[PDB]
């Protein structure tokens, strides 16, 4: 019920994240998952985050990624969401500090990021409905990522 | 959010500080330019407010004490906009020392040599909100300015050819060979990806570490009345404040290992192919 | 080769066999006082404790 998944095909790639910077978010197959927070209740989306870091392909944007939450807050029903345009509002709610450094049990060869604890207050009357509450979880970057 | 684990999140928030970006945000005007103790620095969530040096809500309607402590991470500020500033734009590149230990030979192969303590027309600065600095080509200019024309390296600098190898390869890096003092932004390495400068103001060690966390005495006691140890620790545990932190020498290990790694072993690096 | 240190990284069940005077804090104490514990624990500090 409140946590179902976006399907493969659409692209949405680039999308800028901090002031002059980017990730890519790049929707397509099976991305994470879309929290369903619409009218759910009230909760504390407690995200814990261990192990998973898998670095990106081979991108020297390796530092500045984190493991973060971000609700999206749109009118336009997921399946509907094939562009930047039709997001409404993308906001990056859990990360805290968002840039990176190298929590994963790198030594090893290992990609064991640290054990993180987020948090989204999921509070419905934050937002009352209306544009449809979501969420994802991601590996969200400043330092631009190559979408090739 | 009333703040927890204060001297950390303080850690972090000096962090942000000393790698330039610091949401520093007053109620509405977006960087506590002027002294106007902020409201929300985005800590990881945590909004820092400049107002108590704790965090969301200001101490008291006292805007005298409340600037106050505003006024107590001076330091803070300060370190900020000026690793804003040198991650930008800084000192000028007024002449290069080691007069010309590099060679751009396009000559259908491109004959690029390397050798020993090169020389620096590279400039970078700009762009330290997670950008390259020079658009989006610090990259792979970077490539040639290190393997094949290294135009970063000199005299009391970069430790390549001994040690730390090839930095279109490898992690760290690259000072400006500059005679204008000390104004040695520090190009990131091709593979790093996303090449940011660091302006070492002191140059040999990571000069800011102290200087930077020190201020987090500041924050302690006018948050949580007062500093608890601290610099205790800190003093030791925070990578070494020696001079000014204004484009001046350190000299010392920059002067030993940097001087001499640069080439020392292999003493040269070559790119002969059509590129550079 | 082997370049990376090393990682073994599993299980700790730390198994606190002495139950004769509980810690506060890393302060190994015959004493236990609730008030004061208050507001000095982060979610990871209880974790981890």
């Amino acid at each position: 019920k409140w946590i179902a998944e976006f399907n493969n095909s659409s692209l949405i790639r680039k999308t800028l994240t901090y002031s002059g910077a980017t990730y890519t978010v790049q929707l397509g197959p099976g991305p994470t998952r879309v929290i369903d927070m619409n009218a759910m209740i009230d909760s504390v989306l407690t995200l814990d985050v261990s192990g998973t870091i898998l670095p990106y392909d081979t991108n020297p944007d390796l530092s500045t990624s984190v493991p973060a939450f971000v609700l999206i807050q749109t009118s336009v029903p997921i399946q509907q969401v094939t562009t930047a345009a039709n997001i409404t509002a993308i906001t990056v709610v859990s990360a805290a500090g968002a840039s990176a450094i190298n929590l994963a049990i790198n030594v090893r060869g290992q990609p064991r990021f640290n054990m993180l604890h987020l948090q989204a207050t999921f509070e419905r009357e934050t937002i009352t409905g209306i544009p449809y509450i979501y969420g994802l979880g991601t590996f969200l970057i400043p330092s631009p990522t190559s979408s090739s | 959010m009333p703040l927890h684990m204060i001297p950390q999140v303080a850690h972090a928030m000096v962090r942000a500080a000393a790698a330039g970006r610091l949401t520093l945000y007053t109620r509405t005007r977006t960087e506590t330019t002027n002294f106007d103790h902020a409201e929300y620095v985005t800590c990881g969530r945590y909004t820092i407010c400049a107002f108590c040096l704790t965090t969301l809500a200001p101490h008291a309607n006292v805007k005298t004490i409340q600037d106050s402590h505003a006024c107590s991470r001076q330091p803070n500020e300060a370190i900020r906009s000026l690793v804003e500033v040198s991650d930008k734009a800084q000192t000028a590149l007024v002449g290069s020392r080691t007069v010309d230990y590099h060679e751009l030979d396009v000559k259908a192969g491109f004959v690029a040599p390397t050798a020993d303590e090169t020389i620096a027309p590279s400039k970078d600065i700009v762009e330290l909100p997670f950008r390259t600095c020079d658009l989006d080509d610090s990259s792979a200019t970077a490539c040639v300015r290190n393997h094949c024309q290294a135009g970063h390296d000199g005299v009391i600098h970069l430790p390549i050819l001994s040690g730390d190898f090839k930095l279109p390869n490898e992690h760290p890096t690259k000072p400006l060979d500059d005679t204008h003092p000390h104004d040695k932004v520090l190009t990131r390495c091709p593979k790093t990806g996303l090449l940011l400068v660091h302006d070492t103001h002191a140059h040999a060690t990571a000069v800011v570490a102290t200087a930077a966390t020190r201020a987090i005495l500041m924050h302690d006691l006018l948050t949580s009345a007062n500093a608890d140890d601290g610099h205790q620790a800190r003093s030791a545990c925070y990578g070494p404040a020696f001079n000014n932190l204004t484009f001046a020498c350190h000299s010392t290990c920059a002067s030993d290992m940097a001087h001499f790694d640069c080439g020392q072993i292999v003493g040269l690096d070559l790119h002969v192919e059509p590129s550079d | 080769n082997f370049s990376n240190p090393t990682l073994m990284d599993g299980l700790l069940t730390v198994t606190p066999v002495l139950l004769r005077e509980t810690t506060y804090k890393g302060e190994v104490v015959d004493a236990i006082v609730p008030a004061t514990v208050m507001a000095n624990q982060t979610s990871e500090e209880v974790a981890s404790a």
